[PDB]
């Protein structure tokens, strides 16, 4: 038994010499919708991201998120509209328990980033509004995005 | 912040702690060795007698009654771990009202806490009350006479409960500094009564502080929710939201006010 | 005896058996 | 003997990024298995960040990860800052928590590095603690890859703290 | 309007507290029954029923 | 409008359904099964030791004694529909006043 | 049999060298919704 003959090689680990991180060679769909919409700016379609961000989010979370679009410092006057930011997610790794870890980037038009979300499902809502955005009642309860040091 | 229960029950935790418990505590723990050298010295002693001399039932009787004293004292003498009966009393306050009936998540919150952040509330709208009668120099003292309500109606309620609450803390804290001399009194007949009377208060005070910390808890703290929903704008009534600050004040101070006969009379009807 | 004790058990027993949203903030899109 | 108990040493075929060329399995195992200053860099910042930082919510992540990339006097270091009556678990517990940047790493040697980094506390109460700034010195080796899903997808470079200080700066 | 706002905030809140102590007793008093519909079981503890 | 009884009243029933009602129900729902099958296997035990043992009137004594017992613990555990008489006691209050 | 274990299985991989990419019943309803809606709108930068 234990020749098995079967036999199993490894993962080949890819080192990125630009930034020296490693890569191994239906949450992470959520996971990937929220950070990009969360994260992401354009005047034009921000109205759409921001309501969806906050239906995929805990009102700790929705209160968190609203704050940015706050004070003279809200993306709605910083950005507003003369500079966007486009956000896409290289790939997602659940990690336990209502835990993922999210890597991505992002730019301005007129950065590397690494997500940590902790979530739930809260099933399907009860409003034709929310049900064809978020059917499945994922929500954020915790959120927190690190970029990475001076380059990164 | 309003911060006026929290500081008071710890003062009169203190105050209790290091008179009522600590002389127990230490007075025990002075007589410990002594007694239970004593005791010893004295089973055999008699046991001697009683083998050589004395009138004697050898095993039956005097085993018995040896094991029945020795139960006795070291239940009664168990009474020198006073600090974790203390600690019991402090923590079930908070624990029954937190969230036995109130049916919200707990943060670890208590009692003094829990009414001084409801009358912090009611002291917010009395001085946005008041800050509105600065405004308005003359045909402002009305807003003072809202204010005045406002207050008065935070005040009373609170001080009821949180004066029932100190009267229950301060009687438990008595009953169980005196209760060796009371366990004490069951060795002989005619003093059982003084025994039987002092449970019937412990029942009674034990009651008292269970209903005073759950209900008070439910009445204060929808009370501090309604009070921190007031506002002076243009769009609710001042007449409403005053009439429904006092109506809610005077139910809380009437049901409230009910609860001591019923302690009293619950302790009474268990017959003890 | 146990025919009648069974018929009240089993009734017993019969009464035995028998007995998420989303936050609330300002508005996502706003004038520019 | 025969059993298949310890399989093939995880091997890492290092892919560089502007040539494409593929490295092989190494003695990088008995020696630093991270290699090069942007490699380098990212471990040390992954491992502060996650090591300083807490969240209830995702703490356990934080924390398996950190003893993932620590060795054995380092792991027991990290583990009794959750223990006794001033442990993270009961201090920050579900109250408070702790959010943690880092600002620049350089490397200085053989096994070490300096990270500049800085760190606050945010609470139930919807307030924030004035910053603090901090540094940490780090000594470091690679240990090779892991043998376990568990631990590759999470640490595939084997990278571990032998020796760790972090003083307010 | 101070002592009209009394008067009647007097009034409904006795009643209305005196309606709410009724309720609230009767419930408890009703989810404790069958520990007292038991009562009647053994004669010593009659009186409590 | 003004609405301030109804929201109290609402959610103090809540709060007496949720913490002195549902723990009743809870507790005598969980308990009725064992506790039946137990006075049931306790009367026939008792009923043969008896018969072959200490002394007992079967006709009179055991039957009719096993019979109050029966008929008090079937009203006690038929506080288990405790939902029916909270909600008699809501129905009351509104229908007389 | 074992002395002469099975020809070393062939090993190869393809690096991507722009990406360094290593390489060795209510579900249509939501899938169709997204579908429509990128499908009619245009704009040139999404």
């Amino acid at each position: 038994v234990g020749f098995s003959q079967p036999a199993p090689a490894p993962l080949v680990l890819r080192v990125d010499n630009a930034t020296g991180a490693v890569d191994v060679v239906v949450d992470t769909y959520w996971l990937n919708q929220y950070v990009l919409n969360r994260e992401a700016y354009d005047y034009n379609t921000i109205q759409m991201n921001y309501d969806t961000t906050a239906l995929l989010s805990a009102p700790a979370v929705q209160q968190d998120y609203y704050k940015l679009f706050d004070g003279s410092n809200a993306r709605d006057r910083v950005l507003g509209n003369k500079a966007r930011i486009t956000v896409r997610v290289r790939s997602i790794q659940p990690n336990g328990r209502g835990q993922a870890t999210v890597r991505f980037t992002t730019q301005q038009h007129n950065q590397h980033q690494i997500a940590t979300i902790g979530y739930t499902y809260i099933g399907a809502p009860m409003r034709s509004s929310d049900r064809l955005l978020n059917p499945l009642g994922f929500q954020v309860t915790s959120y927190r995005a690190d970029p990475e040091i001076l380059n990164n | 912040a309003f911060e006026l229960f929290t500081p008071l029950f710890n003062k009169i935790d203190q105050t209790t702690a290091t008179y009522v418990t600590d002389i127990s505590s230490r007075a025990i723990a002075a007589i410990t060795p002594v007694v239970s050298v004593g005791l010893t010295l004295g089973f055999i002693t008699y046991g001697w007698l009683i083998i050589r001399g004395a009138v004697e039932m050898p095993v039956a009787e005097f085993l018995n009654r040896c094991l029945r004293i020795g139960i006795i004292v070291s239940i009664a003498l168990a009474g020198g771990l006073y600090q974790g009966e203390i600690a019991n009393a402090i923590t079930t306050v908070p624990d029954e009202l937190a969230s036995a009936l109130l049916g919200n998540p707990t943060q670890g919150a208590s009692a003094a806490a829990l009414v001084d952040q409801s009358a912090q509330q009611g002291f917010d709208r009395a001085s946005e009350a008041f800050e509105e009668a600065g405004f308005f120099s003359s045909d402002g003292l009305l807003y003072g006479l809202f204010g005045i309500i406002i207050l008065l109606a935070t005040g009373l309620l609170a001080a009821i409960g949180g004066a029932f609450l100190l009267l229950a803390k301060i009687a438990l804290a008595l009953l169980a500094g005196l209760g060796p001399l009371f366990i004490l009194a069951l060795i002989w007949q005619p003093t059982h009564r003084f025994f039987d009377q002092w449970a019937q208060q412990v029942l009674n005070y034990g009651l008292l502080i269970v209903l005073f910390a759950a209900v008070f808890g439910l009445l204060m703290q929808i009370f501090g929710s309604y009070m921190a929903d007031l506002r002076f704008d243009g769009a609710q009534n001042v007449a409403y939201a005053i009439g429904g600050s006092v109506i809610l004040s005077i139910v809380s101070i009437v049901l409230l006010m009910q609860l001591p006969s019923i302690a009293s009379g619950l302790a009474g009807g268990i017959g003890l | 005896l146990l025919c009648v004790i069974a018929v009240v058990l089993v009734t017993l027993s019969y009464k035995a058996y028998k007995v998420q949203v989303i936050p609330g903030y300002t508005p996502r899109p706003i004038r520019p | 003997v025969g059993f298949s108990q310890p399989a093939p040493a995880p091997l890492v075929l290092r892919v560089d990024n502007a040539t494409g060329a593929v490295d092989v399995v190494t003695t990088l195992r008995e020696h630093e298995s991270s290699y090069g200053e942007v490699v380098d860099t990212y471990w040390l910042n992954q491992y502060v960040l996650n090591r300083e930082a807490y969240d209830y919510n995702t703490i356990q992540m934080n924390y398996d990860t950190t003893a993932l990339l620590s060795a054995p006097a380092v792991q027991q270091d990290y583990y009794k800052l959750f223990d006794g009556s001033n442990a993270r678990d009961r201090v920050l517990g579900n109250k408070a928590r702790i959010t943690v940047r880092v600002r620049s790493i350089q490397p200085n040697g053989r096994g070490q590095a300096t990270v500049r980094f800085t760190t606050q506390q945010h609470n139930s109460n919807g307030t924030v603690e004035a910053p603090q700034h901090q540094i940490a010195t780090i000594g470091y080796t690679y240990i090779g890859a892991p043998m376990r899903s568990s631990d590759r997808l999470l640490n595939p470079l084997g990278f571990q703290v032998t020796s760790y200080r972090a003083d307010p700066e």
